[PDB]
């Protein structure tokens, strides 16, 4: 039961090891995962905060 | 016979399929920050290798 319903759906604060001061904090944006298998160079991040 | 960090460290029947097996070296660790996480030491993905 895939959906789009994004609108019950919530952004959340990650906790990642580098930052703007150079030490991990808590960022509205977080890369979970990084996908580079495309043939073109092209990558597919996956962010903590909705876009 | 699934060796870690070479070919075939997982498995299945169908690429679909619900019995997927593996045996790749995962270690967790308890955490030395003071915050809330996993911290997981892997062996490197055989296909990769």
């Amino acid at each position: 039961s895939i959906t789009d319903d994004f609108t019950l759906t919530s952004p959340y604060l990650g906790f990642c090891p580098y930052c703007r001061h150079s030490a991990p904090c808590f960022s509205p944006i977080k890369i979970e995962n990084v996908w580079d298998e495309s043939d073109d160079g092209s990558i597919r991040i996956q962010v903590s905060a909705q876009f | 016979a699934m060796n870690p960090g070479a070919f075939g460290d997982i498995q299945a029947s169908s690429l679909d399929a619900t019995d997927i097996v593996a045996r790749t070296d995962i270690r967790l660790l308890k955490p030395s920050v003071k915050n809330i996480h996993v911290p997981y030491t892997q062996a490197v993905s055989g296909y990769e290798m």
